[PDB]
């Protein structure tokens, strides 16, 4: 089946930079649009970053744009977010999650969470 | 940002039991409203899509309506199992958002 696995983060010191990768299998990689969720420990989920592999369209939440950058790696069915000049109000556990096309627009597989701590 | 207001962001019910769950956007999401419950240490999980279509799997306890700016999230016999956090998500205009979420509590 279709599975999201990610993997990346741990701990890094404020100013640090952090890669994570989402890598996909079961499916064509290019139809689909991909996307970072991040939930700030007790709070909801929220949006981070959205690219479209057909074509390379990218989009940031307020609080990240210029410091992330959301790419892709067609040969590796594989989904990145690089992470720089991290803050502590960056900590998150960050999920990957598919949307389902442009009865659609939802999320229908979510990858399983990786952790991020930024802290001295 | 589209802002979405869930309601109650608590409730305590018992095995067995009917609740609705309400979500409110700030203006008319054209049906475009999903579910997801989590659970703790895991990831969400989607329950309902573009109102009322339930996905594979999901029990048939489970029910949505709504339109315009306001939906609603039915449990009609509440299992062990759904005492979970719930949150709605809105896909008419980007970015999505997400509502604060319901925990669903034992009482």
């Amino acid at each position: 089946e279709v599975q999201l696995v990610e993997s990346g983060g741990g701990l890094v010191q404020p100013g640090g930079s952090l890669r994570l990768s989402c890598a996909t299998s079961g499916y064509t990689f290019t139809e689909y649009t991909m996307h970072w969720m991040r939930q700030a420990p007790g709070k909801g989920l929220e949006w981070v970053a959205g690219i479209n592999p057909k074509n390379g369209g990218t989009s940031y939440a307020d609080s990240v744009k210029g410091r992330f950058t959301i790419s892709v790696d067609k040969s590796k069915n594989t989904l990145y977010l690089q992470m720089n000049s991290l803050r502590a109000e960056d900590t998150a556990v960050y999920y990957c999650a598919r949307w389902r096309g442009l009865d659609v627009r939802y999320f229908d597989v979510w990858g399983q969470g990786t952790l991020v701590t930024v802290s001295s | 940002d589209i802002q979405m207001t869930q309601s109650p962001s608590s409730l305590s019910a018992s095995v067995g039991d009917r609740v609705t769950i309400t979500c409110r956007a700030s203006q008319d999401i054209n049906n475009y409203l999903n579910w997801y419950q989590q659970k703790p240490g895991k990831a969400p999980k989607l329950l309902i899509y573009y109102t009322s279509t339930l996905e594979s799997g999901v029990p048939s306890r489970f029910s949505g309506s709504g339109s315009g700016t306001d939906y609603t999230l039915t449990i009609s016999s509440l299992q062990p199992e759904d005492f979970a956090t719930y949150y709605c998500q809105q896909g008419n205009t980007l970015p999505p958002t997400f509502g604060a979420g319901t925990k669903v509590e034992i009482k």
